[PDB]
């Protein structure tokens, strides 16, 4: 069999800019490759086929290139529309193996995270749990970490956090962070702080509330 | 306009024509997958290891795997192998000029 | 004109049953190579199985993940194509699409919106829905959809007016369900003067929940 291997992984590049993603095979395909774009909850689409053509619909600025085991995928003056995953495939004998995929994010300006915190529903806490929420909305770069602070001490277990996709209107990122404790431990504390560091400020964003 | 490397087996429709002008016509079907592809042909020493004749069709290429493809090359003097698509299942034909 | 429409998709216990179809038009079906891929949640693509055309005698191949567990078929009367899943396993959880070939099985040129497979013991389970209000410029409000089962559940916010400002954050899983949350951020002066509502819909289990967030 043969395997694909994409790269980067992953890269932020900005509107305009011209970007290039490679896709090498373990062995000799000669031209036998397709580049696919899958966006955010979309299906897969054909981009190129036979390494070089454009398939139906297109646009002109993509470019695949290449013959044997070495293959690139040029995006020439790229738009907010071409962001999203990127696979490679190739067609010689069956299995038909896909690249790892390569992820194109949108490069934009600094911005600093909303952050909002929020108490467990008095609802919930009739069921024994108590979750303890914060909203770190809208920020920039994708880099962030949270810190969940008890009557001043940090906490790590009881921690599930959750990223959206980059935002389709102003490019930027958005967290949700969830401490999951029992209602009677809950109860046992008064001090609640989710703590946010990223790039765009030396000191932490602190949100806090008292029961 | 870019096609891909035929990647299956070929069959020899009908016995091997021979030109008055030291040529070969052979007349090939596709039985495998990627139709429109290219037609991977060589003619080599009975060693597999050096490039000995020369092929005159221009981009052997099948249309659609339905319709047969004819093939013209001028083999060197003496024995030679055409080579006909990748392996597995290459057409390996010995030919005596 | 091209379109390929999966259907089948759902919650299987491992071991069972499943049929997919994907019903095609705008071509010459007969033509055409048809082929199934799946995508696990957060995973690369992967081809499963092909189908040849007329030509070639509809002809199928496999991936070793799927032989000898899957068959694929096709209706050439009625243009449909077919996935038939047995012996199904949780890491056959996975959207499966059906697709077309542009030249003679190769370039999935065509693909299909695909389908959703959960192979899991779990049961399905509707949500508990909790409003995440302000501590009590700009206000963000929040709605936690917490233990449900299978995967997705629908949230909008005031029935779709409000969608500018809204988050919504993918589903973990947590306790051996689903756990989602999702924030909407409004003017200070949009609320509480006006009613912000939650809606959660979990087709599964046939619910639909309104929580209306109140202050605090």
């Amino acid at each position: 069999d043969i395997q694909m291997t994409q790269s980067p992984a992953s890269l932020s590049v900005s509107v305009g800019e011209t970007v290039t993603i490679t896709c090498r095979a373990t062995k000799n395909i000669y031209n036998n490759l397709a580049w696919y774009q899958q966006k955010q909850g979309r299906s897969p689409q054909l981009l190129v086929y036979a390494a070089t053509n454009l398939a139906d619909g297109v646009p002109s600025r993509f470019s695949g290139s290449g013959s044997g085991t070495q293959f690139s995928l040029r995006i020439n003056s790229l738009q907010s529309e071409d962001f999203g995953n990127y696979y490679c495939q190739h067609f010689w004998h069956t299995p038909w193996t896909f690249g790892g995929g390569t992820k194109l994010e949108i490069k934009r300006a600094d911005a600093a995270p909303t952050v909002s915190i929020f108490p467990p529903s008095s609802e919930q806490l009739t069921s024994g749990g108590a979750s303890v929420v914060c909203f770190l909305n809208n920020f920039y770069p994708k880099d962030i970490n949270v810190k969940w602070k008890i009557d001043g001490s940090e906490r790590q277990n009881g921690v599930l956090n959750s990223w959206t996709d980059q935002d389709s209107k102003d490019s930027t990122y958005s967290m949700s962070s969830t401490l999951t404790l029992t209602k009677d431990e809950y109860e046992r504390h008064n001090s609640y702080t989710c703590e946010a560091t990223h790039k765009t400020s030396t000191s932490p964003i602190v949100k806090s509330f008292n029961r | 306009m870019s096609y891909s490397m035929c990647t299956g087996k070929f069959k020899v429709v009908k016995e091997i024509a021979e030109t008055q002008h030291g040529t070969i016509v052979i007349r090939v079907q596709y039985e495998g997958d990627g139709s429109p592809c290219k037609i991977p042909f060589e003619i080599m020493d009975l060693e597999k290891r050096h490039v000995l004749g020369r092929l005159i069709t221009v981009n052997p290429i099948v249309t659609e795997k339905d319709s047969p493809v004819n093939i013209e090359a001028e083999p060197p003097f003496g024995d030679s192998y055409i080579i006909i698509g990748v392996e597995p299942g290459q057409l390996k034909l010995n030919w005596f000029k | 004109e091209v379109k390929l429409v999966e259907s089948g998709g759902g919650l299987v216990q491992p071991g069972g049953s499943l049929s997919l179809s994907c019903a095609a038009s705008g071509f010459t079906f007969t033509d055409y190579y048809m082929t199934w891929v799946r995508q696990p949640p957060g995973k690369a693509l992967e081809w499963l199985a092909l189908i040849r055309n007329k030509a070639s005698g509809y002809t199928t191949e496999y991936s070793a993940s799927v032989k000898g567990r899957f068959t694929i078929s096709r209706d050439n009367s009625q243009s449909i194509l077919y996935l038939q899943m047995n012996a199904l396993r949780a890491e056959d959880s996975a959207t499966y699409y059906c697709t077309r070939a542009k030249w003679d099985g190769h370039y999935f040129d065509y693909w299909g919106q695909g389908t959703t497979l959960t192979v899991s013991s779990a049961k399905t389970t509707a949500p508990s829905v909790y409003p995440l209000a302000p501590v009590c410029s700009s206000v963000t409000l929040g709605c936690l959809v917490k233990g449900y089962f299978p995967e997705p559940v629908t949230l909008t916010w005031n029935s779709g007016s409000l969608s500018s400002g809204v988050h919504t954050f993918p589903a973990v899983l947590q306790s051996d369900l689903y756990t989602l949350s999702s924030s909407v951020t409004v003017t200070s002066s949009t609320w509480p003067s006006q009613s912000i509502t939650c809606n959660v819909a979990h087709p599964a289990s046939s619910t639909k929940v309104d929580k209306k967030i109140e202050p605090r």
